[PDB]
């Protein structure tokens, strides 16, 4: 396989994890300075996992 | 091609990608013969944003 594939199933667990936070960071509506610090650790989690 | 290998998340990391652009305006003679690998290090670049 080109990209391995069990790599690829945890994009997806990141994919859609990630914006049920955003849900949380409407109603306590932080600084988006606040969401973002947490949206870019998901990247680095996730890139590792590759 | 000398290999730069390097993952893109941040959208900062778009240098690799304009770094092959401004090259291929200079040694189109060059760029004509290593296009191949410059393409599949760049094709990892069109998996993760599109």
């Amino acid at each position: 396989t080109v990209t391995n594939e069990f790599a690829s199933r945890f994009r997806t667990i990141v994919a859609t994890l990630a914006n049920v936070v955003n849900e949380r960071a409407v109603q306590d509506d932080m600084q988006k300075a606040t969401r973002s610090c947490t949206k870019q650790w998901l990247r680095h989690l996730e890139t590792q996992f590759d | 091609l000398k290999k730069i290998a390097e993952s893109f998340e941040d959208p900062s990391s778009i240098v690799v990608v304009l770094e092959f652009i401004l090259f291929a305006l200079f040694f189109p003679t060059e760029f004509n013969r290593i296009k191949g690998d410059i393409q599949n290090v760049l094709l990892l670049f069109f998996s993760r944003w599109y």
